Parts: C-alpha cells; sequence; structure tokens
C-alpha cells in the first residue's frame, strides 16, 4: 500500500490541517471585528476578540521593539525543521508521539505566518472571570503547541 | 511558537 511508502509523512495532514482550520479562524475575527472589540459569549467567562500579539511579553529584553517578529519567526523555523525530522524518525504504532507532534507543528507554522506575512499573530479566544482576571488572548495555533506539547509532557510518564 |  501507500502507507508503507511514506513512513511517517502523512501525519503531517494533521499538520496542514491545524494550519488551515487556525487561519480560516484568524481570516474570520479580522473580518468580524475591529481591535480590542469583544464579542461576548459567556458574560463573566468567554468572550471572542481581535488581538494583535508582537510579543510584549520579552519586551524587558531589549529597549528595542520589532524584534520579536524576527526572533520568534527564527524559532519557530528552527524548532520546525527539527520537530519534522524527529517525525520521520517514528516507528509505526507510536501514534501518540505523531499525532502530539504534528499539532506543535501546525501551531509552529501558524504563528509563523502570521509572524512573517504580518507583523504580529492574530489572537481571538479571551477566556476570564468577569473583571477579576484576564488570562492573554489566544488562538488555535496556541491551542495545538499547547495540546501538543502537554501530550509530549505526559509521555514521560 | 506561541502568540506571546
Ligand atoms: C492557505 C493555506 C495553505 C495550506 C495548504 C498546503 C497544502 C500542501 C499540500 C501538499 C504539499 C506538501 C504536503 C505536506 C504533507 C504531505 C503528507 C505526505 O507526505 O503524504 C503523502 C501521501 O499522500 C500520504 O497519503
Ligand atoms: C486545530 C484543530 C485540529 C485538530 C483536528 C484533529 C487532528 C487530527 C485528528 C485526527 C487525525 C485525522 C487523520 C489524519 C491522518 C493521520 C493518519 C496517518 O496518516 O498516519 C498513518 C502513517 O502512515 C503512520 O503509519
Ligand atoms: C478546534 C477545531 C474546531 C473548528 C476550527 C474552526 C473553528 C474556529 C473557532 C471559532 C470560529 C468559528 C466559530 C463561530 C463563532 C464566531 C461567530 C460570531 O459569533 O460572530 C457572529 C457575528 O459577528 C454577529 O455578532
Ligand atoms: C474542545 C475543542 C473545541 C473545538 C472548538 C469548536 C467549538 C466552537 C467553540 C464554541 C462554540 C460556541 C459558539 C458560540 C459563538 C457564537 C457567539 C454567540 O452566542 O452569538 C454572538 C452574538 O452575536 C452576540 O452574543
Ligand atoms: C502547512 C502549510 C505550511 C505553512 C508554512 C509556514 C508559512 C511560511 C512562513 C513564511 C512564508 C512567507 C515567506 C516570507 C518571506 C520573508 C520576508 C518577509 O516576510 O518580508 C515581508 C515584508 O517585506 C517585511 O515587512
Ligand atoms: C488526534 C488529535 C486531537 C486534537 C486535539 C485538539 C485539542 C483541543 C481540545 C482542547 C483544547 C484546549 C486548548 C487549551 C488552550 C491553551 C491556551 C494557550 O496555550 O495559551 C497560549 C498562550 O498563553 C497565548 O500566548
Amino acid at each position: 500500500p501507500d502507507v508503507d511508502r511514506f513512513g511517517r509523512l502523512p501525519w503531517l495532514w494533521i499538520t496542514v490541517l491545524v494550519f488551515v482550520l487556525d487561519q480560516v479562524s484568524k481570516a474570520f475575527f479580522q473580518a468580524e471585528l475591529s481591535m480590542y472589540q469583544q464579542i461576548v459569549v459567556i458574560p463573566d467567562l468567554f468572550s471572542w476578540t481581535l488581538a494583535y500579539n508582537t510579543g510584549a511579553a520579552f519586551s524587558f529584553l531589549a529597549d528595542s521593539s520589532g524584534w520579536q517578529r524576527w526572533l520568534f519567526a527564527l524559532i519557530a523555523i528552527v524548532v520546525s525543521a527539527s520537530l519534522v525530522v524527529w517525525l520521520k524518525r517514528l516507528k509505526k504504532g507510536e501514534t501518540w508521539l505523531a499525532i502530539a507532534l504534528a499539532l506543535v507543528l501546525g501551531g509552529a507554522l501558524g504563528n509563523l505566518y502570521d509572524r512573517m506575512v504580518l507583523g504580529h499573530v492574530v489572537d481571538f479566544i479571551l477566556v476570564h472571570w468577569q473583571n477579576r482576571w484576564y488570562f492573554p488572548a489566544f488562538n488555535l495555533a496556541d491551542s495545538a503547541i499547547t495540546v501538543g506539547a502537554v501530550m509530549l509532557a505526559l509521555d514521560m510518564f | 511558537l506561541i502568540s506571546t
């Protein structure tokens, strides 16, 4: 069959699927919302939003702004490469690792595309508790990465 | 990799 000639490569269809859903997601909320506008789903807990993440969380590392676009893109590129080879070196029946890797790769490329094409990453998911605390807005790419990362972390049993 |  064809499953045997491409090895572990067809797991990248999960990566593509993640990438696409991530980009359709962002495109929608770029179209439907203005910056920081929020569509309330659960008044106290959860809302859609629109935010551009130029990465101000790591602003403490430099007297310049705008470098996160390139540094983080660079890290994405580097980590993506190493993640692909490590997907290839896998065996059939290691289905847990393949999925986890594909998820992280999809999220990595999703935000990588943003930092390169746009100047920033698009964020639309706003989870919070009333006006007591707000969780930093994220997207599907982050979710794929986070779920992917946790799956890897629970692999060390 | 993530947004932030
Ligand atoms: C706007 C979003 C654009 C995103 C659209 C990208 C489409 C890329 C499709 C093919 C090129 C590379 C494919 C990479 C994954 C190939 C998996 C593979 O090797 O599988 C071969 C065989 O078909 C297993 O059944
Ligand atoms: C952003 C939300 C994205 C989450 C959406 C769910 C993600 C994937 C779920 C099911 C995988 C679908 C099947 C894709 C094909 C994987 C099976 C495969 O091709 O692996 C065989 C390989 O040859 C090894 O032997
Ligand atoms: C994880 C894989 C699941 C599928 C991945 C893609 C889904 C992306 C998530 C939300 C976007 C679509 C949800 C629709 C909710 C937004 C629509 C809305 O409320 O806007 C209406 C309009 O603005 C009047 O106010
Ligand atoms: C676990 C994996 C999850 C996969 C993710 C896919 C599920 C979609 C997420 C929420 C759906 C709820 C839809 C609520 C969005 C519509 C907002 C609404 O209620 O309407 C807005 C109105 O214009 C003003 O209130
Ligand atoms: C699953 C599908 C695979 C997804 C693959 C991830 C996306 C590729 C990342 C960038 C592509 C575009 C290359 C951009 C070339 C860099 C130069 C640039 O972006 O400059 C823009 C502008 O000139 C400065 O303001
Ligand atoms: C077979 C493949 C199955 C596919 C499985 C799909 C998993 C989706 C289920 C729950 C999503 C929970 C997502 C948790 C969101 C984490 C938020 C986050 O990562 O935030 C990022 C950062 O803080 C911002 O900059």
